[PDB]
RNA sequence: AGCAGAGUGGCGCAGCGGAAGCGUGCUGGGCCCAUAACCCAGAGGUCGAUGGAUCGAAACCAUCCUCUGCUACCA
């Protein structure tokens, strides 16, 4: 099960696999995997067992005693209390995005649907840390702000570099303010200080408000098959997506319509799309049944879809609504906007840049993040806070929602700006 | 003993030899294609260029296709010769070679089940069984293996002549082992798409019966070599016939995946 | 899972249903006043297992395993 989505998002180069083995003692992977040199820039899954003992810290499966593993030749120690039968609190989730600072389209999508996070800050680099703040702004103003900061390193990092990076940062964060919540300096090198990070997560982390009394939408941003070749047990109950809900509850039973739709037979015109149908077959997490799909989560969908579908990554971002609702089906959309007041994605020391973003301009082809959706299209009248976009396959328009806006800079995408749909 | 209906060669015939001895005059060696007489090659005909000496690529202890130039008629002398020949020839020599290896194989078994002290036992054999199967059909090169093949499979060849109490048993394991698998490669082109739901029930049942005239099951064999991909090795058992069962399956599974919102040719 | 190769007899390619075949390299001899080129001579040897025909099987044909290649891929 999932209860509440927790998301570690970070940069290039600290450890991933360092700092997340000592808070959780679970380690991530992707198939075809591949284990680097550096941090997980693979597409990792997992789900989580939090637990109490009645103790100022919080067990692993070894409750008693826990001994981490991050090197052969030490021994790292976390503390999982002492023992006596070790309650289920409940299941938490997950969600591993892919590090470095140029994935920022994907971590958007992720950060969408993940209700909380955790951001692991470095300190062995980069005193203003750019993409720490890059983060914690999309993050404020998509709704959400209950985030808890965990500081990887402390024990390689001195206490003077680690401290001009700390005037550095309080001073860039002057215009956002997601960070209110404590900021734990941590050990993850040593693996320690694990024990008052214990206490905070339970107390200061629940799912931040979330309206889930309203009508069930679904992003799926994982893609999951499924199951044991056959031939011929073998066809199947099918082919699962991983999506979390981030609207609404998605109860056992449904159908589920998938709406940016297929495009009616030939593209001469450019109107319409007509949705597609499938019906939920279970509500899957874990290795624990269930037949619930619990909001602020997230679920495996099995639907009649075949294996092909979900063979690799194949999903990244589409928006499922159900069912007999209507999205508006635009060809041609009015979005409101706003551009970022510095130029952040990528940051030097030689002062190049934090200039204000350059504005848009008529017959430009822009990215859309839309959604979770990422669609192409191009301005057609432009004013500063109203454009006219045309789009190259229709775009349905749940609500009045969120964008996210992302340019080039010179040879990848960075994010600039966000704004809303009207 | 003989190995052709003749112990005599014809003149400019394709023939087997065994290098074993060599001459002033070229290489004095022993016939493998018939009967086991002499034959003298010659030096001046073993190629159109300089010879600074081999015997690095003709050499002893080497079967090696040649061509019989002349054969002195009542003296016995095979002349041969590999100033005109070519490896065309060859492996029409290696063809009867192999099928000769395998009735052989299978009447020798025969020989060592008899007693004997006279060579004339496999003649005895060969004068009845061999002439009448091969003096219709021995051009292309075959010999008694067709007659044996057709006679394991559908008996009519034991019924015009002698049936021994050993060769049955010989014939039925060489033939079976050797041949049997036995073999195809075929493949049904498949794929699936599907945009319903109800696609997944819907493959089940064209598989099944992806081609009329059945219980209700086909005696076919689906592969699962990834998701999408159904490989029917159709009609097996040797497959003579299975051609047009495995074209037209392929439209049956087409059509009933296209009713589910798939997009196939026509 | 499907397909391909190998499980050396120095190397590399592995010849075919009667056993290292070829080229190369190594080791030794010859040729010449001498060296190259050139010519000969080598070298313990079911070539992973389980089976069947066999006078024999890396090689005649199956069933398996292992290591890798291609398709892919359940994870």
């Amino acid at each position: 099960q999932a209860t509440i989505n927790i998301g570690t998002i970070g940069h290039v180069a600290h450890g991933k696999s360092t700092v997340v083995k000592a808070i959780s003692g679970v380690h991530t992977v992707r198939f075809k995997n591949e284990l680097e040199r550096n941090i997980t820039i693979k597409l990792g899954y997992a789900n989580a067992k939090i637990y109490k003992l009645d103790d100022p810290s919080c067990p692993r499966p070894e409750c008693y005693r826990s001994c981490g593993s991050s090197t052969p030749d030490e021994f790292p120690t976390d503390i999982p209390g002492t023992k006596g039968n070790f309650k289920l609190v409940r299941h938490v989730s997950f969600v591993d995005c892919p590090g470095h600072d140029i994935l920022m389209a994907t971590m958007l999508n992720g950060a969408a649907v993940m209700d909380a996070a955790l951001l692991l800050i470095a300190g062995n680099e980069s005193c203003p840390q750019p993409q720490t703040s890059e983060h914690l702004a999309a993050i404020e103003i998509m709704k959400l702000k209950h985030i808890l900061i965990l500081q990887n390193k402390i024990d390689l990092v001195k206490e003077s570099q680690a401290k001009e990076q700390y005037e550095q940062i309080l001073a860039f964060v002057q215009g956002t303010v997601a960070e209110g919540a404590p900021i734990i300096p941590i050990s993850a090198q040593l693996k320690y200080n694990i024990e008052v990070v214990c206490e905070y997560i339970v107390k200061k982390i629940p799912v931040p408000p979330r309206d889930f009394t309203s009508e069930p939408r679904l992003i799926v941003i994982r893609s999951f098959d499924v199951n044991k070749p056959g031939c011929e047990v073998d066809d199947l109950k099918g082919g699962v997506a991983g999506g979390s809900i981030l609207k609404g509850v998605l109860k056992v039973g449904q159908e589920i319509e998938v709406r940016p739709g297929i495009v009616s037979k030939d593209s001469e015109g450019k109107l319409m799309c007509k949705p597609i149908f499938s019906k939920i077959v279970s509500l899957f997490a874990e290795h624990n049944d269930l037949q619930y799909a619990a909001p602020g989560g997230l679920i495996g969908v099995g639907t009649k879809i075949d294996p092909t579908l979900c063979r690799a990554d194949r999903m990244v971002g589409q928006v499922l609504g159900a069912v007999g609702a209507l999205p508006e089906i635009f060809t041609e959309l009015e979005i409101s906007y706003f551009l970022l007041r510095r130029l952040l994605g990528v940051r030097t020391e030689g002062d190049k840049k934090a200039a204000k973003v350059q504005k848009l301009s008529k017959n430009e082809v822009l990215m859309v993040n839309i959604g979770s959706l990422s669609t192409g299209g191009r301005v057609s009248a432009v004013k500063a806070d109203l454009g006219k976009i045309v789009l190259t396959n229709p775009v349905c328009t749940e609500v009045g929602e969120k964008i996210a806006l992302s340019r080039r800079v010179e040879k990848h995408w960075r994010l600039i700006g966000w704004g809303q749909i009207r | 003993c003989r190995f052709y209906q003749h112990k005599f060669p014809e003149v400019e015939d394709v023939v087997m030899v065994n290098v074993r001895s060599i001459a002033e005059m070229g290489a004095y060696v022993s016939l493998l294609e018939y009967n086991n007489i002499e034959g003298m090659i010659l030096l001046s005909e073993l190629s159109r260029r300089r010879i600074r000496s081999i015997n690095k690529l003709i050499r002893i202890g080497r079967n090696e296709c040649v061509v019989v130039i002349r054969v002195d008629k009542e003296k016995g002398y095979i002349d041969l010769s590999k100033r005109r020949v070519s490896p065309e020839e060859a492996i029409k020599c290696e063809d009867k070679f192999t099928k000769s290896k395998t009735v052989y194989s299978i009447l020798r078994h025969v020989a060592e089940v008899l007693e004997y002290t006279k060579d004339e036992q496999l003649e005895s054999l060969f004068q009845r069984t061999a002439w009448v199967f091969d003096d219709k059909y021995k051009r292309p090169g075959y010999g008694a293996y067709d007659a044996f093949k057709h006679a394991v499979s559908d008996p009519s060849i034991l019924d015009s002549l002698d049936l021994n109490e050993d060769e049955r048993e010989v014939l039925i394991n060489n033939i079976n082992r050797r041949l049997t698998p036995q073999a195809v490669k075929i493949r049904a082109d498949i794929e699936v798409a599907c945009y319903g739901y109800e696609g997944i029930d819907a493959v089940k049942e064209a598989l099944r019966a992806g081609l009329n005239c059945s219980t209700e099951t086909m005696p076919i064999k689906i592969n699962l070599i990834a998701p999408p991909r159904y490989v029917m090795t159709t009609t097996t058992l040797e497959r003579t016939e299975g051609l047009s069962v495995l074209n037209q399956a392929m439209a049956v599974i087409k059509e009933k995946i296209e009713e589910k919102r798939g997009v196939f040719n026509v």
